[PDB]
């Protein structure tokens, strides 16, 4: 399997075990949705670490009702036993309705991560394997870096 | 073609019209589309002279019991409901309402529309179309639509107004200027 | 020709048959025909031939779609349990009036939708199995 | 015979029907039922080699067209999705049961007993979003695995067979799905068997001599 977007410039088919059988296109392909899906939550995890330590936690409280503030919810793995977990049940609602609206069975467009978002999209096939394998190599650097700030948070107690 | 070919959806650039609905309710309610056209251009309306009156008071009021022209925006309502100020405009548009939009809409409006139905009286050609000041219209097709889109995004830019005023005011308070 | 007892028979059969076909189309015009009386009404058949409901069952929304009508169940849903549980055992609202304060309207508004995300399921599964 | 319209039921020429579903089209089932128990996974060496079905629960849908004509018992289809759905249920019920007792994971309230967590956590501000949650997906997984044609013995779909496989099973050459099959079965009863024992526990101290200082 070559040519999928995969391999890089200081890598090629980077495989000590993956792939196991070197076949399965099924099972090929549910790893890419996989692994396409794992680095944009990831990407989006570590910007969402980044984010409120560079740019100040959110002026508003994030629960009228629990007299919470978003300054006071700490930032970091604290932060999902302090944020209201009926906010956490909207959280996974909105991952209902972006996982449930469309369909992403294999085979399906969404099983290669085409949620018809584009936004970023570009026009030449090549412009177009620039900017997707850009997303898949962020996309991998930022679950790598995501897992190190989970690591991170656990073992020095703060966010950082 | 969208909207059932109602006025409004134009765009300001040029032949490439805006059409917003992004959730598509004039598609899937395209028989409860005048009730829609009809309810904007009323709630136009109504906040076009809500705008205009949250501006003018501050400038000149009424004499009057005291306590309801002689108070802010915000405050205001509650004090004009005591005063039997806006009983008697209440009373003023509830004939207006129930006489104009409740006999054009309901073909039996001595009935609810849970015993009448029907609602048809509301076309999309009449859906604004009170009658009121046809004089004033320009006789060509084309400045009547230009007339009637200017009235839509004027009462949407109404709407919007007024609803910026009312929650800043309630915010900060102040005058015609709501800023803090 | 000597008709048989059998053959007055397949005549009946015949015109029974015929009958039966022929009264179901425009040509017979009996009250029980009228629009809300037995018919499917004019352009919006409920179901075919197989007994499987139309989108037609179910009138002013029967064009949206089945993915739209599973987010406004579920919402309805959601937000029908919040206000339910909000109502009778987290903060109660009796206990509330007990102390001499009114309901807190947004609990009952939350809590009126749970019979429409009932009926908003029941037909979105009518428009994801008619495709919509 | 009878016309076409007035058959319902019991009345001669009325071919079977099945549409429980507002929004299905109406299927018509064959007995069946008996048919498919002879060619049926199941039926190991624990009970003689043979298909263990005393009380003939497996026969009762042949038997609906001779009650009244009408769906009124399952077919043997839907008596072994259910028997799956239950060992896999029950599966889960025991290996929480030994769980909950040791460890804890929520904001849910400190409950090692299992016969009271349920509650417990139906009384918990933050449990009650939780158990909704937990209710909702069940809902979502189940419904759209929803069977219920199996009542008739058309499911179009072996039982337990919802689309959940992430590993290569069912998909690599060897790894016969028969023998996995028969140990999913045969480890639901088991732990159909455990839950019921737990239950006797709970309920009559002493029964299963191996819970008897369990909860
Ligand atoms: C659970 C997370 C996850 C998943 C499902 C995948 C899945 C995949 N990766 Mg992958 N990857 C991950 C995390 C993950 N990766 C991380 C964290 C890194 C950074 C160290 C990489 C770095 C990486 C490289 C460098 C390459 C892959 C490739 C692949 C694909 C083929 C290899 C395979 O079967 O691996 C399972 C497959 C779709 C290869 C590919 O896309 O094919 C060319 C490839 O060249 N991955
Ligand atoms: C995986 C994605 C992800 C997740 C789970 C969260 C989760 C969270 N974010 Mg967050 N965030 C993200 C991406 C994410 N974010 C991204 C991409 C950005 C950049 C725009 C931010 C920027 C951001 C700010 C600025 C703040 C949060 C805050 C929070 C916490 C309160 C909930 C809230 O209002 O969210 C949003 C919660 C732990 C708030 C908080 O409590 O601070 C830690 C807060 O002030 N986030
Ligand atoms: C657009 C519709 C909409 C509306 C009306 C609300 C309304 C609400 N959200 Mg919200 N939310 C929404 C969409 C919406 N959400 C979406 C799309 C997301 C995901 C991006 C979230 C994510 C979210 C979080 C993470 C939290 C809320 C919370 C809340 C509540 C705060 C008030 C309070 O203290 O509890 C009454 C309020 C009822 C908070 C909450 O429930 O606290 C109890 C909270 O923490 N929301
Ligand atoms: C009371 C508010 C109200 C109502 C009933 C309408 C109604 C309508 N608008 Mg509209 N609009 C409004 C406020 C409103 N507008 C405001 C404030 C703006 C400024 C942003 C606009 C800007 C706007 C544009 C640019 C267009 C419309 C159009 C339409 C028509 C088709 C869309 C539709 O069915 O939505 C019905 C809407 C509702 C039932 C309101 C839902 C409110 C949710 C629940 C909150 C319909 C007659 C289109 C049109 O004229 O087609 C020819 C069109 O292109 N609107
Ligand atoms: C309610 C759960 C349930 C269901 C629906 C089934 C369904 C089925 N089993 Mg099964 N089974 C179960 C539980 C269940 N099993 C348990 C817990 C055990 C362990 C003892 C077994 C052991 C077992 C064997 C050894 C065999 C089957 C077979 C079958 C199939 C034909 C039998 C039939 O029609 O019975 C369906 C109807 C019922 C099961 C009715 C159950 C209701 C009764 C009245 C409850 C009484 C029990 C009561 C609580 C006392 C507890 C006793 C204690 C041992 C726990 C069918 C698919 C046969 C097969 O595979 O055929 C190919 C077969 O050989 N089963
Ligand atoms: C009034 C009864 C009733 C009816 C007619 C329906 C009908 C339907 N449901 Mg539904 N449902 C019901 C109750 C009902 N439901 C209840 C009580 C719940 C739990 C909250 C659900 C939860 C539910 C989910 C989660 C889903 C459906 C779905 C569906 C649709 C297709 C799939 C299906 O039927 O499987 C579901 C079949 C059932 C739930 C069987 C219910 C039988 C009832 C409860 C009678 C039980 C009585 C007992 C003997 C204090 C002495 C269909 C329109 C699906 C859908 O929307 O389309 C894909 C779907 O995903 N249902
Ligand atoms: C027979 C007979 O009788 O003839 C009749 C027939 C008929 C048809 C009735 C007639 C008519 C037409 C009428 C009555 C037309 C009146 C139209 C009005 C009052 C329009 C107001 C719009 C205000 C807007 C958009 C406010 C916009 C406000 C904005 C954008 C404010 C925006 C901000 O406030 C906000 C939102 C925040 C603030 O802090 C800052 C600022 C920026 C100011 C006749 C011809 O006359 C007579
Ligand atoms: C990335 C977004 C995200 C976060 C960050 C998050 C976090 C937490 N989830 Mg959650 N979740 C989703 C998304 C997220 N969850 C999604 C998409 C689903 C559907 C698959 C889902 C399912 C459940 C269920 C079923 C339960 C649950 C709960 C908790 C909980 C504990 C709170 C506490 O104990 O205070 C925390 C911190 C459990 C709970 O205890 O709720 C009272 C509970 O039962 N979640
Ligand atoms: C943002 C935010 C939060 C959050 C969050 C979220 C959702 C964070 C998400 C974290 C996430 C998504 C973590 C997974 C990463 C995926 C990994 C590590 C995969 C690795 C896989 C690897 C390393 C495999 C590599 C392989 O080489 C192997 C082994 C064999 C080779 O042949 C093939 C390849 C190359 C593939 C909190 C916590 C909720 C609260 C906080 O306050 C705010
Ligand atoms: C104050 C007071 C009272 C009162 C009151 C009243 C009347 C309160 C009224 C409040 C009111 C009326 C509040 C409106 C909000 C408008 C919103 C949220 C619009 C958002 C609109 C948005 C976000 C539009 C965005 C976009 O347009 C953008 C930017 C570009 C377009 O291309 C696309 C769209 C359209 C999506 C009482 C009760 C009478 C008495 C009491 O004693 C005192
Ligand atoms: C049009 C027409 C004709 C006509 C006509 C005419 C003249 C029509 C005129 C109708 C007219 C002049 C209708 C007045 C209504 C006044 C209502 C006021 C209510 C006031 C109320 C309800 C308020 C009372 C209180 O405020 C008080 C006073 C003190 C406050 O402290 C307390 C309250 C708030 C309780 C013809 C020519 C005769 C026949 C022709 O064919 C058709």
């Amino acid at each position: 399997f070559e040519n999928e977007l995969g391999v890089q410039a200081p890598t090629g088919f980077f495989d000590p075990l993956g792939l196991s059988s070197d076949g399965s296109i099924d099972n090929f392909k549910r790893r890419r949705a996989s692994e396409i899906k794992h680095g944009r939550v990831a990407m989006l995890a570590t910007m969402g670490y980044m984010t409120p330590e560079i740019t100040g936690k959110f002026p508003g409280y994030l629960s009228y009702s629990q007299s919470i503030k978003f300054a006071d919810v700490p930032n970091g793995l604290a932060a999902m036993s302090k944020v209201p977990v009926l906010g956490w049940a909207q959280v996974a609602a909105y991952g209902a309705v972006c996982e449930l609206s469309q369909d992403q069975s294999p085979g399906t467009p969404g099983a290669a991560g085409d949620f018809g978002f584009k936004v970023i999209t570009s026009e030449d096939e090549e412009t177009l394997k620039r900017k997707l394998n850009s997303e898949l190599a962020n996309g991998r650097l930022a679950m790598m870096a995501i897992i190190g700030l989970f690591f991170q948070d656990g073992l020095t107690g703060g966010a950082y | 073609e969208f909207a059932g070919g109602l006025i409004g959806g134009q765009s300001a650039f040029a032949s490439q019209e805006y059409n917003f609905d992004p959730l598509g309710l004039a598609e899937k309610f395209p028989e409860q589309l005048p009730f829609f056209r009809e309810a904007e251009l009323k709630h136009g309306r109504i906040a076009m002279l809500a705008w205009v009156g949250l501006v003018v008071p501050e400038f000149v009021r009424i004499p009057g019991p005291e306590k309801c022209w002689q108070a802010s925006a915000v405050d205001a309502h509650s004090a004009c409901v005591e005063t039997g100020a806006l009983t008697q405009v209440f009373i003023f548009c509830g004939t207006l309402e129930i006489c104009g939009t409740w006999a054009k809409m309901n073909p039996m409006p001595y009935l609810p529309l849970s015993q009448s139905g029907s609602t048809g009286g509301l076309t999309m050609e009449n859906a604004g179309d009170y009658r009121l000041g046809v004089n004033f219209l320009p006789d060509e097709p084309e400045k009547v639509k230009e007339m009637k889109l200017k009235e839509l995004k004027n009462g949407r830019l109404a709407m919007l107004a007024f609803g910026g005023a009312i929650t800043q005011a309630t915010l900060t308070g102040s005058g015609f200027p709501w800023l803090y | 020709y000597t008709e048989s007892a059998q053959d007055a028979k397949l005549f009946e059969t015949v015109f029974s048959t015929y009958t039966a076909e022929y009264l179901k189309g425009p040509m017979y015009e009996t009250p029980e025909k009228m629009i809300g009386r037995r018919p499917f009404n004019p352009g919006e058949p409920l179901w075919g031939e197989d007994k499987k409901l139309t989108s037609n069952v179910l009138g002013p929304l029967k064009r949206v779609s089945s993915n739209e009508l599973a987010f406004l169940t579920m919402i309805c849903l959601a937000i029908g349990a919040w206000g339910e549980a909000q109502f009778l055992w987290f903060d109660p609202q009796f206990a509330a009036i007990d102390r001499g304060e009114y309901f807190n309207p947004i609990y009952i508004i939350a809590a009126s939708l749970l019979p429409v995300s009932f009926w908003a399921h029941i037909a979105c599964y009518i428009q994801k199995a008619n495709g919509k | 015979a009878h016309p076409k319209h007035m058959l319902v039921a019991g009345v001669r020429g009325y071919e079977m029907e099945w549409q429980p579903i507002p929004g299905d089209a109406v299927k018509y089932p064959k007995p069946n039922s008996e048919e498919m128990f002879k060619t049926m996974i199941g039926a190991d060496v624990e009970t003689g080699g043979e298909a263990w079905d005393p009380l003939g629960f497996h026969k009762l849908f042949d038997r609906n067209f001779d009650f009244n004509m009408l769906p009124v018992y399952p077919h043997v289809q839907w008596l072994r999705e259910a028997e799956i759905k239950h060992g896999r249920v029950c599966m889960l019920a025991f290996i929480g049961c030994f769980a909950q007792a040791g460890y804890h994971i929520g904001s849910y309230p400190v409950q090692p007993d299992w016969s009271k967590a349920l509650a417990e956590c139906y009384a918990s501000p933050t449990g009650a979003v939780g158990l909704f949650q937990i209710s909702v997906l069940i809902g979502w997984i189940e419904g759209k695995n929803y069977n219920g044609d199996a009542w008739v013995g058309m499911s179009e779909k072996e039982p337990g067979d919802l689309g959940f496989d992430p590993a290569g099973f069912t998909k690599n050459p060897d790894f016969d799905l028969k023998k996995a099959q028969l140990q999913e079965i045969k480890n639901g009863r088991l732990a159909m068997v455990g839950c019921a024992s737990i239950a006797a526990n709970h309920f009559i101290p002493g029964s299963v001599p191996l819970l008897t200082g369990f909860y």
